[PDB]
């Protein structure tokens, strides 16, 4: 087992947080969700290679610019969360989170990840959004916005039915393994 | 830890501490309120616990089991018994809350009422200004601790061995040298969304919901002042690439 460490970064509303809890938990939390993510070490076998994969948040840390970097020494992968409920946080990956990533992170692969995929179908998120001339983030533009932005892969992902979270930090640790 | 507060703190949360016949008498909001005062001391206590490690278990066992050079040890810990200070303090001001609270008869049955006031003393006058202080001198040492710990682990034999035995414990998994340092420097900006959802459920009494938003301030300020005091120290740097900073 060799150890790595991934960092996710992405805005408040990405559910970087949930995303976090619900993987070292194997579960949505169903009596009480917590606040805040201290660490964690995810034991991972991907490919038949055991991984000890360090979780770390920056969830609090979005308006401290110098208190922020301390998180990214040694990062082995990044996980770039938006919401698929929120284009304003998918705005914020190209010209915000991505320059700041690569220049702390240089060559450290970058997941982009949409969180929050059972949204794109609800009729109230889909009531809401029209109220600001805004939908769902689409499949295509989740894809384009990876590619842009040079990420290692892009994937999708609900916290709250866990479906896809599993492959998520699965691929992380395939990504942190590589030269 | 101790005992004591390890059991006290052991449930996920405050709903699950306290015995059902008593969760029952409170409302909705209550135990919404309850859960996130439970979750902030929690976390507290587990911080805390943190500077043990650093202090007690990596740090002094430096001093006692090797022979590095003077400066080395402090270089790799800045300001641990400060911090633990602070936070010891602070861990014993949140469970004497809790403690005077509890219902005669019962030590998990309680309500916590008056959050706001304790955590506007903690993060005013010279609480306040120690904290500073504290955080800024130790987040502008964080990049020079984790490059000496770096060189001494992949140079010195003997600290190599002393890590590998005393992280060797499947308790201290999240806790390396490393792992500790970034807790705790993360640790500060953990407590502004705690203290947000607190004061999300305490509407109920305006003058908590009063002190609570002055308390959300007060801790904003800090982490703004402390932000603007950090610059990290470089081993090496030459005066020159400081003045042309
Ligand atoms: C947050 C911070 O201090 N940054 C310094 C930078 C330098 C270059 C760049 N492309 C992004 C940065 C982000
Ligand atoms: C800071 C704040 O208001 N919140 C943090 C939360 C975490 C989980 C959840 N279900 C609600 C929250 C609401």
């Amino acid at each position: 087992a060799i150890r790595k460490k991934l960092v996710i970064v992405g805005d408040g509303a990405c559910g970087k947080t949930c995303l976090l809890i619900v993987f070292s938990k194997d579960q949505f939390p169903e009596v009480y969700v917590p606040t805040v993510f201290e660490n964690y070490v995810a034991d991972i076998e991907v490919d038949g290679k055991q991984v000890e994969l360090a979780l770390w948040d920056t969830a609090g840390q979005e308006d401290y610019d110098r208190l922020r970097p301390l998180s990214y020494p040694d990062t082995d992968v990044i996980l770039m969360c938006f919401s698929i409920d929120s284009p304003d946080s998918l705005e914020n990956i190209p010209e915000k989170w991505t320059p700041e990533v690569k220049h702390f992170c240089p060559n450290v692969p970058i997941i982009l990840v949409g969180n929050k995929k059972d949204l794109r179908n609800d009729e109230h998120t889909r009531r809401e959004l029209a109220k600001m001339k805004q939908e769902p983030v689409k499949p295509e533009e989740g894809r384009d916005m990876a590619n842009r932005i040079g990420a290692f892969g892009y994937m999708e992902c609900s916290a709250k039915t866990k479906d896809g979270v599993r492959e998520v930090f699965e691929m992380a640790t395939r990504a942190a393994l590589q030269a | 830890s101790m005992e004591m507060d390890e059991k006290d703190f052991a449930a996920d949360s405050w709903s699950l501490a306290v015995d059902s016949s008593f969760l029952q008498q409170h409302k909705k909001e209550v135990m919404k309120q309850q859960d996130v005062i439970y979750e902030l001391i929690q976390t507290e206590l587990h911080h805390v616990r943190t500077l043990k490690i650093m202090t007690r278990l990596f740090r002094t066992g430096m001093l006692e089991e090797l022979h590095l050079e003077p400066g080395v040890v402090q270089g790799l810990f800045p300001c641990v018994d400060e911090l633990s200070d602070i936070h010891t303090r602070f861990l014993s001001q949140l469970l004497e809350r809790r403690r005077q609270a509890l219902c005669p008869g019962s030590t998990r049955n309680f309500v916590i009422h008056r959050l706001g006031d304790l955590l506007i003393s903690q993060f005013s006058g010279p609480s306040a200004e120690q904290m500073c202080k504290t955080y800024s001198e130790f987040c502008s040492r964080h990049s020079k601790a984790l490059k000496l710990y770096k060189e001494l682990y992949a140079r010195d034999k003997r600290f190599q061995q002393f890590i590998r035995k005393v992280t060797r414990p499947a308790v201290l998994k999240r806790h390396g040298v490393q792992e500790c340092i970034l807790l705790v420097t993360q640790r500060i900006t953990k407590y502004p969304l705690l203290i947000s959802r607190i004061l999300q459920h305490s509407h109920g009494i305006e003058e908590e919901r009063q002190d609570l938003t002055t308390a959300l301030g007060l801790v904003k300020e800090l982490l703004s002042n402390v932000d603007e005091g950090i610059y990290q120290l470089e081993k090496g740097a030459r005066l020159q690439e400081i003045y042309n900073r």
